[PDB]
This record gives structure tokens, C-alpha cells and sequence, in this order.
């Protein structure tokens, strides 16, 4: 997530061209997906791996 | 209908009367009073009495409280030095789950450590509330100075034992005294068939005789609590008959002869011999009565006097001299018949309420195992003679005394100048 | 008449202790409330006597003497 | 004689907030950034006050 | 099989890092209301052991160090002491929620 | 599932009229404060001031 | 004694529909 | 046999009227004992501020001797037959009751008639009892909840005959004489205001015959042709504070105007009062109590006790709560009690409604178990309702009560209403009337 | 009003140790009046003692005839001047008293202590009697404390008798307390909860053997030497010397020299010791017990 | 009570801080422990530490001649009332011949006490108390017992 924030800062750096289109789009989608979906799923499987339920 | 008894061969007594009452009312009576503790587990009976709403093996504390209050019933524990009674009240529709809760509480308690640690403060509050009345303090001090081992254990947990009663001690007490040979299941407004079924499928795990308590031993003596109150309380008793005796009936007749409470609101108690004897020479307010407490081991009979600080000696001496006159033979057959009528009326007025009837059937089932109808009790009270009353008064006069006093005891006499 | 209530008329709720673990539909008279009872002071614990040699001399043999002072600790003499 | 630090009202608020505050003993250098943000805010207030003095 | 899962759980237990501070899984459980109820329901010796382990872990984190590899707790010796108390507290809370819903 | 149940459903049913009246209060206050044309050019009296 | 406590006269402060102690309230509480 | 069938199996009360208008009622049960009582429509609502304690003196002096039995002969006869003789006086009713055996019914009825209609009031007894009521009023103000109930009645019914207590003031106790007592006796002890109620092993025909023998032509004549009318009492929202900080605990009672005896909303208000309930430190329910007010009280250690009451008089009443609490929790208990009241007003739910219905059924049957409370219910029911309402009818009304009805009646009798507040003791934190009323509404309904 | 809190704190500190409570209870059950009044204020009387009560007590008991002004290291003339300057405005003999009638009896306080403290006493002589001197010699014969730190108390008869049949920590001694009109002599035992009955019975049997006459003249001489040494080291300290001369001035009104005190101690005979032991055996008993009293015997069981 | 001449005792009574405190000077061969020991509740340890250290530095910085005379009288009474008695005399003889090599007489002790005045009390207290690293021992509910750095910061003053 921190790396993706660095990518987003960089992509805000250079203007909106190729391949910055797809790099910024994938960076934003991955950023939202990590902060919404991936982290709670990781916590759930982490609790399962530590045998909490 | 009529009351019917059965004896389940593990020692259990089942009592049922289907009177088609709107509220079914079922009690379970255990011989697990305060007399069954010794010096190492004092107050276990108090914590067990206050521990009726804890987690059980089949129902949590939350489930018990919320279910009983949702069906509108009630659960109460009435404990004396001999016995404990666990009583549930409710509509006949909810009596199945009421019996489920009652038998779970009486037979399978979890007794968790945190729950009893929370209950200890409630125990201290209950003791303070009960000792807001000085009569309880005087009577328990009287029991403590009168008995040595068994009945000297108080109904409330001592202040040192507050905090040191353990779940292990509670479990030991329940496993050693909540036993089928020492329990009776009594129901009013419930069927004998369903009572037998619930007793069978909640009473198939304990069937011994239980731990045999020690016999009570008398010691006598006087103890005094100087607390500076304007009213001096003094109970002077002596050893009397155990319950279930013709001489115990004679002691009850003597108690109602000497005065066993007021019959007229704001009355003068003009037929009470103790009240007349005190009022012949006292102008300040007083309250003198005859105290009678019988248990299956032994009894205590005497006089209870609430008086002023200055007039305590006169009140106590007048009451004691009245009992000495009764022992010498200063009584009349009309007074004996009036005492008998008062005793019969009091017994029937105790029976006429559902609580008193349920307690009477439970105690009779515990002590004898067979129901004794009120007509036979009335016949025995009629068969009590005046010579038996004279013998009972002579026994109280000749026997050594136990005095419990409290108040401003500057003018309260001791035992050796009575 | 084999019951404490049937034998002792006015002494029934004195010889008997009733506690309702679940509150009933009807409340009784004289609900009762403790008047915020005070606490004994927090004070030092005395050493125990786990051996006979330290236990010796602890038995009282003379009457009490209570000594107080302006700037000396209060002493109890047996 | 009284303890002025925990008796005076402003002083006791300062003492309970910043002086005698029970803090975790093991917080790393990442816990300095709140005070760094406060100091940065004060520095910004002063520098911008002078910039607006001449702006 | 179960053996590979146990080995991978051992590797994750080493990778988690709370064994290097002498902690346990129940020690590193976050204190919610149910967890606090479990700690208050704990006996005295287990309470003292847990609080000392937490204090030692805080001291080690303050010094930015870990225990020696001899003194690391093992995956086989990780006692699940808070599990029954926590399960009972969750059961009581679910019973209360069901009664409130009905 | 804490808020899903029959008691919560009927509590919500009791609170629908109050919440709806509060929403009406908020809507009327919003139109009155902003002087919204799309609503205020239908009531009879307030039509006069916009001409 | 506590029964000697009498609430004093408030007729110089009461409203017009509350002055009469014989006439009951709750037909004028809505109006007030 | 279910609850309805058992309630139908409860026997009916026979009511008959004598020639003079005295109402004779009985309920026959299988008990070997019985209780017989005379209920008289008399009390503080009929006392007119000059004879303010007259009923209380007559209750004191009824058992001290009659014309037929001078001195203590009445007490001797009652204690010889083994009966228990009791009396009480509310603000509207006066009761003289005897509990005895079934075979002593003629003697009990004759003694009751001699008590009621032939009281002898000798001046030595007047003076001795004057000292007796002075001592008993001192002991009554020693008690603390009676003081608060008297204060609540005074501040809720000020300017009306319901403000005054049953005992009356000490100056009235000192100055009223035998003439005023006999005037009260010859005014308020008429035949149409008396009920001879019997319960237990009593035959209605025998009770009727004994009433015709003894209670026939008791007064029947007002001697001035001026029947006193019972005017309505104005309820005013108000607040009385007896601050005395040396007392250990604080007693606070908050009430509103009730509907009265004849209103059918008493069942619904009793259901609501069963939902809120009662609590004291003796209860072992703990945090698992169903009532939210007692659950909050045990969770926060707020109060020592609280109770909900619904006192009813002729087309009026006091509906509310009374709590004993420490001086540092009065505001919290007022806030939580008002929140529970307005929760019943707005969003009372079916589960607590049926819980309160079951509690009310158990309370009614548990009260009506026993000969003395059955006779008390018979006498009070004939004096208030004019009839004895059976438990089947009570259960029918209880089943008629549901959640929407409960919240409607609670909104009618509680929501945005001016209360009566009576505080006694360290009540500094007890909020003012403005904050209490502001708690007696919500800004979100 | 500010001092009554200090009164409560002082009573708590005094009741830290169990011997104070035991002997307060012992006096309470040993006397009807005039000596059963507790040395510390009762909890009910706390908060209710008033300035007029203090003034009444001072004006009735702080008089000139009930006072003695003693002084070490000061001039007799200076003491005379300060006495005639401060103490001429007090009345006289004041209130008499109530003669301290005996009652006997017992109380038992179960408080769950690890050790059981039990004192069993009976009436004895008052200050100023050869019987009281015999009781003091009897106390030092039976054991009035340890003469050796961590010792076995070899010449102590009760310590020997209890150690003959016990293997638990114990401490048994003889309690003697004489006053102006009455005395209390008895046995004090601190024992285990289980062995309390055996310890008390062994102590009582030892005293009964002494009463029967099982004692030697050498042990009587050793007891007299112990008593003389204890008196001399009591007088040794200047504070103790001041206390002794003041107590003598209050009681007898004249100073008795330590040579005369040792002379009368030597004049105590052994038959007088036997008579004192027989008096304690045959007298009515006052018992104060506390601890875990599941095995402590009662007075009729002795 | 509150009117005690000792200011630490006076503030302890006034604020109800500690159950008790005492001061000790234990001496061994060219060493010793000199300080104060107090028992208090769990909510007064920091206040008692602050007040005791403040009194120590008041002695260090601003010593008063009248209070020094009070202490000298107290100390004279202490030695003579201790030496009243044969077994404390024998105890002092043993300690004196084992430590000093001789028995210091009461006249010599009084001469040294007379030599003591406020100025050298100030100098000696500043030498032994001021800005010295202490030994702290706590047993019990000592969570409010301050940190060692706070105790050192009490051991030096910023106004002197
Ligand atoms: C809340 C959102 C709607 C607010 C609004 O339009 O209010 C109408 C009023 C007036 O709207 P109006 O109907 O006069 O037209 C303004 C809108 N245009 C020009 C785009 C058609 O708007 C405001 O007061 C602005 C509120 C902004 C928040």
C-alpha cells in the first residue's frame, strides 16, 4: 500500500500519457482494493492460521 | 382435591395437591440449614441462599432470571437453622420451565469463582439490612450463647468469613447436604404425575443419606451488647423440648398463655399474663412476650422483653416472676383454654395462606414423611393438659439460662441476680 | 404445626431468613437500605508467628497499659 | 505548604496532560511525530505571521 | 495432509514474532470487552503470569531486543489458557443478543 | 445481525413516522433556507414574491 | 411532625383556570 | 385446566343489600378460618380542615371500649376467642377487620357491630389516646418514606381535602375534643357507606342473617338532611423539598395525575408499572434483571431502592415512582427513570408488554391469595367500583392490553405532563422543576 | 470533634494485636461493673463523647485528694511551690466508684486467626496483700515470660507441660492482674487451632498439680529470684522508677523501699503459693477465647 | 496534630498523606545509609516524596537558627534519654569501644552539639544531600512512586 502511494505520487508527477494512463488506473484500483478488500481478508486468514476460529 | 404423598426409593418425598389454583406453586425443601456447617465453612448456607440465581448446568444465570421474570413467576429461598426451601410461583402454563429452573438450581449449580466473588458484597449488604432490626441481632446472639456447635451457627455469614467463602466450600456443602434422602418436593396446583416425572429426571444423580450433622449441645450463659439505645432488648431462654413432641405442644400452649404477640392493633394485651404482670408496676412503654423456638434436635423457650433503659430490671423481674408463678401453679383452666384457642387460631391462620400451607407440608414431609391433617393437630392441642403446661414452666424455671441483651445495660440485671 | 412460622408467630421472620433470588411480582413492605456504612481504616498488617521461638513472649502476663504521647508512638503493654 | 504543580488549576492541567502523563514505556520514534506536527504548526504560525506582516 | 499444515503453521509461528518476546497468542489478543471479561475471569496465577509476560515484552520492545533463542516460547508449549473463558463469554453474549432480539 | 430481529423490526416500525416527519422538517427547512425555486413556485402565497 | 407542613397559598400566582381548587385540571392543561 | 378455567373456578362473591342500605358481601372458600370487616367511606377527603384527624382518633378509640363492653372487655373477648382485630384508615376508606375461625362468626359480627355503631368515648381515653397519637406521629416522622408520601400528597393536592394526611396536624390533634369526634361519627358512619365483607369459611345466608340481627338501622339518618358531596380535587404540578443534609439517604418521589378508580386505563398503567417495576439492594437478580431501570441501577450502583406506585382515589390519583438513593446519584436516577417512562411512551415493545402482563397476572392472583386480602378486595371494590370485579374480568382487560394501547395510554398520562415532586434529605443534586419537566418530554418523541 | 477520628484510629492500632482484644474481653466477662469498662472507647460511643462529659469527668475525678505529684531531678521546694500554685482549686475525695463486682463467664470470638488465644482467669487478691504477693510468686513459678531469646523455658512449668505432649508452635504463660479492690489470676495460651484443647488442658492440669502440691522449694526460690529480678529491672529505668513511686504514692500514700519489697517477696512462703493455686482452681472462671474455635474447649469441659 | 513543629509532619497531618515516616542514620566503617523511610497509601507516595525532598533541600539551602536550636535540644534529650538505663549504657559502651575505640562521654557529645550551628548544618546537608544519587527501595503498591530521574530532579533544585 505504501509502495502504491509512492506510485500514485509519481504518476501525479508525470502528465497523463502512455503508459501513465494504465499505470495510474491500475495503481488507483490496486490502492482501493488493498485498503478495502485485501487487508480484512488477510486478517481473517491470519486469524485462521493462528487458530482463532 | 386432596393432598397425596409418595416416597421415591432414593429417599425422596413427593407431595401434590391439585386444587386447580390459578398459580401453581412448587417448593423443594432440603435439610441443609446453618446447623450443618462447622467452624471451617461458616456462612456457606448464607452464600448458598443468596446464590439461587447463578449459572447452572443447564441454564445460565441470565437465562434463569430473564425466563422467570418473562413468565412472571418468582423464585425465593427461605432458610432457617434446620432447613432451606426453594420456592417457585407462577401460572400453570409456565410451571414446566419453572420446575426446570428450580431443579437445575437445586441440583446442578456451576458455582463459578467470579460469580461468588461478585456475590460476597451482596452478602454483606444482606447481613447489614437484616441487622437493621435489633430483634435478629438479639435472637442470633441468644442462639450463639445458648448452643455450642450445631445451632450456634448464625443464619448470616460472619464478617471475617466475608471474602473467604470459596466455590469449593459451596460445592462441598451442596454435594454433602443436597441429597435425595434429605429433600422433599412439594407442589400446589400441579399434577402428581408430572411432579414424579420431573423429580425422576432431575433427581437421578444423588441418592445417599448425606453428611450427618453433630448433635446440638447446650452451654448457657449471658452476653450483652452495650449500644446506648433508649430501648433495652433482653431475651432470657432455657432448653426446651424438640419439635414433634407432646411436651413441645405443651411449651407452645405455655407460650401462647404467657403472650405470643398482639391480637388488637395498638392494644394493651389484657389477657397476656406477662403484659399484665409488667403493667401492674410499670408506667413507661414496654413489650414483653414469650419466645419459643423448636428444632428437631432441641428447643429454646423463654421471655423477650423490650423496655426502657431505667425500667429494664423491673420489666425483666416482673416477667420472670410471672413465669415463676405459672410454674408454681398460678393459672386457671379458662386461661389455658384461651391459650389453646389462640394457638389453634394461629396455626389455622398460618395454614390458610398458600405460603404457610406449602411450608407446612414441606417441613412435615422432611421431618416425618407423612402428611398430618390440621384436625389431628387441633386434637393434639386440645389433648394438651394444664399439668403439662405447669411441667413445661417448671422446666424453664429450673433449667439453666441463656441471656442475650443489648442496649443501655446499666440497669439490666445479670443472670445470677434474676 | 411442625414449622417455624406455625410455632413462632411474631418471631417467624426473625428465626427465618428469606431472600428472593429473582424478584417477584409483588414487593414487600420495609424494603430496607444500608445507610452508606463507613470503612475501617487501611492499616499495617502485623507479622505472623510461624515458629515457637518467635511465638514465645506473646502471651499476656500483666494488665493493660495504654501509652500515648505528643511525639512518641502509642504503645500497648501487656 | 502545598504542591503547586498539582494544586494550581492551569498548572495541574499541564501536569496531568504533559508532565505526569502515564505514557507507554516502549513507544518508538514513530510516536514523536505528533509533537513534531505541533511544533511544525507553531513554526508555521510564527513564520506566516511575519509573512503576513510583510504581505 | 495435516503434517504439512502443522509445519507451515510452525513456520508462520516463527514468522509472527511474538514467540521471540516470550508472549503467547492469548497474550497478544487485542483487549475488547469480551477479552477484558475473560481476563477478569482468569485466576490469580494466570493473571500474574500474563501481566508479567506483557511487561517483559514491553521492556524488550523498549530496548529493541528479543529473548535468547533458548528462552523463545515454542509452538508446542503455547498454552491456550484464555480460550475456554473467551468461548464462555462469547456464548453468554450471543445468548444475551438472542434474548434481546426475540 | 444485531439489528435484525422482530423486536428491532417493530421498534423501527414505530420510528418510521417520527423519522419521516423529521425528514419532512429537514426538507422544508432546506427549501425555506435556500429559497428553492423548483418547490417554491408551486405553493400559492410564496409565488407572489418571485414575480 | 411532618403533617404540619402545609403548602402555602399560591392564588396570587396561579393562572385563571387553575384558581378553583374544586374544579379539576386536565381540561385546561392542554390550553395552558 | 388453564388460567382462564382456574379463574372461572374461583368462586363468585354474593352481594346483598339490607333495608338501611348497608352492603353485605361474602366469598366462600374451603378454609377453616374467615375474616369479617366493616368498610366505611370516611377519611381525609371528607375531613374539612377543622376535624382533620377525627377518623384517626376514631380508629384509635374504636377498640378502647364500647357502651355494651366497657373498658377492656372487648379485648378480653377477642383474645379469648383467639381472633386478630385490625384497623386502618386511608384518605378515603376506614376498615375494621377481624380474622377468626368459622365457628366464631356470630360473635365476630356482633363485636364488629358494637365497634362500629356503639363506640364509647370517655374523656380519659381521649386524653390518653391524644398522647398516643402524639407519640405515633413522632415515630411516623421518624420513618422517612411516609413523610415523602405525605409531602407528595400535600404538594399534589394542595388547596383540596386530599392534601391533608390521615393523622392530621398536631395542633388539630391537641385541640379537637369529644364533640367533634361524635359529630364526625354521626356524619360519616351512615348505612349506605358501609360494606360488611366476609371471606373464607363463611356462609352468605348466615352473614346476611347476622347483619340483619346486628347491623340493621345503624344510622340511616344524617340528622340534618345535608349529605356531604365529594368534590373533585385539583391536581397541580408542583415541587416540595425538605432539605436536611444530616440524613444518610435521600427519598425522592415523582408522580403525575392518575385516572381514578372507575377508569379502565388502570390496567394499562399497572402493566406499565409492572414493566418498570421495583428494586432494592436485597434482590439477588443482579445485572440480569429484565427491567432496564433496575438493570442500570445495579450496573452503575445508583440507588438503594426504587418502586413504581399507582395510588387511586375517586376520579383522581398519583401515578409515579419513588426511590431511595445516595445524594450523589439523584440526578442520574431521575434521568434514567424519565427515560424509561418516555421509552414506554414512545417505543414500548411487545416482549416487555407481555412480560408486564404476566407480572400483573401473578401480582393480582398472589395478592388475592388469602382470606384477609380477599376480604380487603371485596370491601374496597364495593366502596370504589360498586361491584366486585372477578379475576376473569381482570384477565380479560389484561388480554385487551397490548403494545399500541400501552404506548397510547402512557403518552396520555405521562408525556409532557407537569409532575409532582417530593424530595426529603440530601436532595441538592435533585434537579429543579424545569429540568424535571424537560426530562418529562423528549425532543425526538 | 476533630479528635474523635484520632480516637478511632488509636483503637484500631491498639487492636492490631490479639492480646489487647483478649484481655479487654476478659475484663468484660470477668466483671459486672467498675472494671469491665473497656480501656478503649466503644464504637457506638465514638462520635458521641461531648465536652460537657469530659468536663464532668475532670471535675469529678481530677481532684487534689486523688492526685500525686512526683518528680525526679527537681527540688522538693520548687515542686511544693508549683503544687500550691496550680492545685489548690480542686475539691476533695470526689466520686468513690462501684467496687468492681465479679461475674464470671466466657466469650468466644471466632475470627479465623491462624492462632487461638485463650485466657482463663479467676478472682485473686488486690494490691496490698500477702495473698497478692503469693499470687505474683505463683505467676513467676508458672511462667510469666521468657528469660532467654529463642529459649525453651526450662523452668517454666506450663511451657514444660505443654511441650511434653505437643510438637506445634505454642506460647503459654501465667496472667496476673491485681487492682485496688480485686484481682485476676489465670493462664494465657496461644496455640494452634487443632491443638488448642490439648494445650489448655495441659496448662490447667499443671496448675491443678501445683494446687495439689506438686512443687519443690528450689523452684519456689527460683520463682522468688525471678520476681525480685523483674521488680529490680522495672525500678531500674528512671521512667519505671517514676511510675513505681507514683503508683505507691497513689495506692499506699507512702514510699516503700525496694529493700522492703524484696523482704516481703522473700517472706512469701510456699504454702501461700499452694493456697493461691487452690483458690484459682476452686474459683469461678472467666474465659476469653478468640481464633478458630472449632476445638477450643468450653468452661464446663475443663 | 497539625500543630507539630516538624514541617513534614505538619503537612502530613494536614494533607492526610502517610501513615508514618521516620528518619535514619545507620553507620558502618567509613560508610552508611542516611535518609528517610515512610509507610503511606498507594495514592500519596509522590506527594510524600516531594514534601520530604523539599524539606531536605530547605535544610540544604535555607536553614534557620531557631529550628537548629530546636533540633539540638531534641538531640540532647535523645542521647540522654537513650542512655538512661543500664542495658542501653552497656550497649553504648560496646558500640563505642567497637567503633570509635573509646567511649565518647556525654560532655563530649554536648560539646559537639554546642559546636553545631546553622551554618555548618547547611554546609554538611549540602555536602551529603544536595545533588547526590540516592538509593530507593519500594515495596508494595508503589506505582505512584516516582521514577528515579524524577527523584534525582527532586535531589537538585532550580532556585538555588
Ligand atoms: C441541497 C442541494 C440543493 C440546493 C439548492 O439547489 O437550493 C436552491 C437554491 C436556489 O436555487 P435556484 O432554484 O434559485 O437555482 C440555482 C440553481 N441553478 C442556477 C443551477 C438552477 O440554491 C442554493 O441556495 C444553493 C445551495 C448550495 C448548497
Amino acid at each position: 500500500l505504501v509502495a502504491n502511494l509512492l506510485i500514485l505520487t509519481w504518476i501525479g508527477g508525470q502528465p497523463v500519457e502512455h503508459p501513465f494512463i494504465i499505470i495510474g488506473q491500475l495503481a488507483s484500483i490496486s490502492y482501493f482494493s488493498i485498503i478495502l478488500i485485501l487487508m480484512p481478508i488477510s486478517g481473517i486468514i491470519e486469524d485462521k492460521m493462528l487458530k482463532l476460529y | 382435591q386432596d393432598l397425596e404423598f409418595t416416597k421415591l426409593p432414593n429417599g425422596l418425598v413427593i407431595a401434590s395437591l391439585e386444587n386447580y389454583a390459578p398459580l401453581s406453586r412448587i417448593g423443594l425443601f432440603v435439610k441443609a440449614g446453618s446447623r450443618y456447617e462447622d467452624s471451617n465453612n461458616l456462612g456457606t448456607s448464607h452464600l448458598l441462599r443468596l446464590a439461587s440465581s447463578l449459572t447452572t448446568k443447564g441454564a445460565s444465570s441470565f437465562k434463569i432470571t430473564r425466563g422467570i421474570e418473562a413468565v412472571g413467576g418468582k423464585l425465593s429461598v427461605t432458610a432457617t437453622r434446620e432447613n432451606m426451601a426453594y420456592t417457585v410461583e407462577g401460572i400453570r402454563s409456565d410451571i414446566e420451565i419453572l420446575m426446570e429452573f428450580l431443579l437445575n438450581v437445586t441440583t446442578a449449580p456451576e458455582f463459578r469463582r467470579w460469580e461468588v466473588a461478585a456475590l460476597r458484597s451482596q452478602l454483606k449488604i444482606d447481613k447489614a439490612v437484616a441487622f437493621q432490626n435489633s430483634q435478629t441481632r438479639i435472637i442470633e446472639n441468644l442462639h450463639d450463647v445458648a448452643y455450642k456447635n450445631a445451632l450456634a451457627n448464625p443464619l448470616y455469614c460472619p464478617d471475617y468469613r466475608m471474602g473467604k467463602i470459596t466455590s469449593e466450600e459451596l460445592h462441598y456443602f451442596v454435594q454433602n447436604h443436597f441429597t435425595s434422602a434429605r429433600m422433599a418436593l412439594v407442589g400446589l396446583g400441579v399434577s402428581h404425575s408430572v411432579l414424579k416425572q420431573v423429580a425422576e429426571q432431575f433427581l437421578n444423580m444423588r441418592g445417599g443419606l448425606g453428611l450427618a450433622g453433630a448433635k446440638a449441645k447446650y452451654r448457657g450463659g449471658e452476653i450483652r451488647e452495650q449500644n446506648g439505645d433508649n430501648l433495652v432488648h433482653a431475651a432470657i431462654v432455657a432448653e426446651s423440648a424438640a419439635i414433634g413432641n407432646a411436651e413441645a405442644n405443651a411449651f407452645s400452649v405455655l407460650q401462647h398463655l404467657l403472650g405470643a404477640g398482639p391480637h388488637i392493633k395498638r392494644g394493651n394485651n389484657t389477657t397476656s399474663l406477662l403484659s399484665q404482670s409488667v403493667a401492674k408496676g410499670s408506667h413507661q412503654p414496654f413489650d414483653v412476650s414469650a419466645f419459643n423456638a423448636s428444632y428437631s434436635d432441641s428447643g429454646l423457650f423463654g421471655i423477650y422483653t423490650i423496655s426502657q433503659a431505667a425500667a429494664a430490671g423491673e420489666v425483666i423481674n416482673a416477667a420472670y416472676n410471672q413465669v415463676k408463678a405459672v410454674a408454681q401453679g398460678n393459672l386457671s383452666s379458662a386461661d389455658v383454654q384461651a391459650a389453646k384457642n389462640k394457638l389453634k387460631a394461629g396455626y389455622l391462620m398460618s395454614v390458610e395462606t398458600s405460603e404457610g400451607f406449602l411450608s407446612e407440608i414441606g417441613s412435615q414431609a422432611l421431618a416425618a414423611g407423612s402428611y398430618m391433617p390440621p384436625s389431628t393437630v387441633l386434637q393434639q392441642i386440645d389433648s394438651v393438659a394444664d399439668a403439662d403446661v405447669v411441667k413445661a414452666a417448671k422446666k424453664f424455671v429450673s433449667g439453666k439460662k441463656s441471656m442475650a441483651a443489648s442496649g443501655n445495660l446499666g440497669h439490666t440485671p445479670f443472670l445470677d441476680e434474676l | 404445626m411442625l414449622s417455624v412460622a406455625a410455632r413462632s408467630g411474631p418471631f417467624a421472620p426473625v428465626l427465618s431468613a428469606t431472600s428472593r433470588g429473582v424478584a417477584g411480582a409483588l414487593r414487600p413492605l420495609l424494603q430496607g437500605a444500608v445507610p452508606a456504612a463507613s470503612e475501617p481504616p487501611v492499616l499495617d498488617v502485623k507479622r505472623p508467628f510461624l515458629c515457637r521461638e518467635s511465638l514465645s513472649g506473646q502471651a499476656a502476663a500483666r494488665p493493660l497499659v495504654a501509652t500515648v504521647g505528643l511525639n512518641v508512638p502509642a504503645s500497648v503493654r501487656f | 505548604m502545598t504542591n503547586m504543580r498539582k494544586t494550581h488549576p492551569l498548572f495541574k492541567i499541564i501536569n496531568h496532560s504533559f508532565i505526569d502523563l502515564p505514557a507507554p514505556s516502549n513507544i518508538s520514534s514513530w510516536w514523536n511525530f505528533g509533537s513534531l506536527l505541533g511544533v511544525c504548526l507553531m513554526v508555521q504560525i510564527i513564520t506566516g505571521l511575519f509573512l503576513a506582516m510583510h504581505y | 495432509s495435516s503434517k504439512w499444515l502443522d509445519g507451515f503453521r510452525k513456520w508462520y509461528y516463527n514468522a509472527a514474532g511474538f514467540n521471540k518476546l516470550g508472549l503467547m497468542r492469548d497474550d497478544t489478543l487485542h483487549e475488547t470487552e469480551d477479552v477484558k471479561e475473560a481476563i477478569r475471569r482468569l485466576p490469580e496465577d494466570l493473571y500474574n503470569d500474563r501481566m508479567f509476560r506483557i511487561k517483559r515484552a514491553l521492556d524488550l520492545t523498549m530496548r529493541h531486543q528479543i529473548l535468547p533463542k533458548d528462552q523463545w516460547t515454542k509452538y508446542e508449549e503455547d498454552k491456550f489458557y484464555l480460550e475456554p473463558y473467551l468461548k464462555e463469554v462469547i456464548r453468554e453474549r450471543k445468548e444475551r443478543e438472542e434474548w434481546a432480539k426475540k | 445481525s444485531r439489528f435484525l430481529g422482530p423486536r428491532y423490526r417493530e421498534l423501527a416500525r414505530n420510528w418510521i413516522p417520527t423519522a419521516g416527519m423529521w425528514g419532512t422538517v429537514g426538507a422544508v427547512g432546506l427549501v425555506w433556507a435556500t429559497d428553492w425555486r423548483l418547490i417554491l413556485d408551486w405553493v400559492p402565497y410564496i409565488n407572489g414574491k418571485f414575480k | 411532625s411532618h403533617t404540619d407542613v402545609k403548602v402555602p397559598d399560591f392564588s396570587d400566582y396561579r393562572r385563571a383556570e387553575v384558581l378553583d381548587s374544586t374544579k379539576s385540571s386536565k381540561e385546561s392543561s392542554e390550553a395552558r | 385446566a388453564t388460567f382462564a378455567q382456574a379463574l372461572q373456578s374461583v368462586p363468585e362473591t354474593q352481594v346483598s343489600i339490607l333495608d338501611n342500605g348497608l352492603r353485605v358481601a361474602s366469598e366462600q372458600s374451603s378454609h377453616a378460618t374467615c375474616t369479617v370487616g366493616v368498610w366505611i367511606d370516611a377519611g381525609s377527603r371528607y375531613e374539612t380542615e377543622k376535624n382533620n384527624g377525627a377518623g384517626y382518633f376514631l380508629e384509635h378509640l374504636a377498640f378502647k371500649g364500647t357502651k355494651n363492653r366497657p373498658g377492656n372487655a372487648l379485648e378480653k373477648e377477642v383474645e379469648s376467642i383467639g381472633a386478630h382485630l385490625n384497623a386502618y384508615s386511608t384518605r378515603e376508606h376506614t376498615a375494621y377487620l377481624i380474622k377468626a375461625l368459622s365457628k366464631d362468626l356470630p360473635k365476630v359480627v356482633e363485636l364488629l357491630a358494637d365497634i362500629v355503631q356503639n363506640s364509647s368515648l370517655e374523656d380519659s381515653q381521649i386524653e390518653k389516646e391524644r398522647d398516643v397519637i402524639l407519640r405515633e406521629m413522632q415515630e411516623n416522622d421518624a420513618s422517612m418514606q411516609n413523610v415523602v408520601f405525605d409531602y407528595l400528597h400535600a404538594t399534589a393536592f394542595q388547596g383540596t381535602p386530599l392534601a391533608q394526611a390521615v393523622e392530621g396536624p398536631s395542633e388539630n390533634v391537641r385541640r379537637l375534643s369529644r364533640t367533634d369526634l361524635t359529630d364526625y361519627l354521626n356524619r360519616h358512619y351512615k348505612a349506605p357507606r358501609m360494606v360488611l365483607a366476609a371471606a373464607g369459611g363463611v356462609e352468605h345466608q348466615q352473614l346476611l342473617d347476622l347483619a340483619q340481627k346486628h347491623l340493621s338501622s345503624v344510622s340511616r339518618v344524617y340528622e340534618e338532611d345535608a349529605v356531604p358531596g365529594l368534590t373533585p380535587c385539583r391536581f397541580t404540578g408542583s415541587e416540595i423539598r425538605h432539605r436536611d443534609d444530616a440524613l444518610p439517604l435521600a427519598h425522592v418521589a415523582i408522580a403525575v395525575e392518575g385516572p381514578g378508580w372507575a377508569n379502565p386505563d388502570n390496567v394499562t398503567l399497572q402493566v406499565a408499572n409492572a414493566i418498570i417495576g421495583h428494586y432494592d439492594c436485597t434482590y439477588g437478580g443482579g445485572v440480569h434483571l429484565s427491567s432496564p431501570l433496575a438493570s442500570v441501577a445495579v450496573a452503575n450502583k445508583l440507588c438503594q431502592s426504587f418502586q413504581t406506585f399507582n395510588i387511586s382515589y375517586s376520579d383522581t390519583g398519583l401515578l409515579g415512582a419513588h426511590f431511595v438513593c445516595d445524594a450523589m446519584s439523584i440526578d442520574d436516577m431521575v434521568f434514567f427513570l424519565q427515560g424509561q417512562w418516555m421509552r414506554l411512551c414512545t417505543s414500548a415493545t411487545e416482549s416487555e408488554v407481555t412480560r408486564g402482563k404476566n407480572i400483573l397476572r401473578n401480582a393480582l392472583v398472589s395478592h388475592l391469595d388469602g382470606t384477609t386480602p380477599v376480604c380487603e378486595d371485596i370491601g374496597r371494590s364495593l366502596l370504589t367500583y360498586g361491584r366486585r370485579i372477578p379475576l376473569a374480568e381482570w384477565e380479560s382487560r389484561i388480554q385487551e392490553v397490548d403494545a399500541q394501547m400501552l404506548r397510547d395510554i402512557c403518552s396520555k398520562y405521562f408525556y409532557d405532563q407537569c409532575p409532582a415532586v417530593a424530595g426529603y434529605g440530601p436532595i441538592e443534586q435533585l434537579p429543579d422543576y424545569n429540568r424535571i419537566r424537560s426530562g418529562m418530554f423528549w425532543l425526538r418523541f
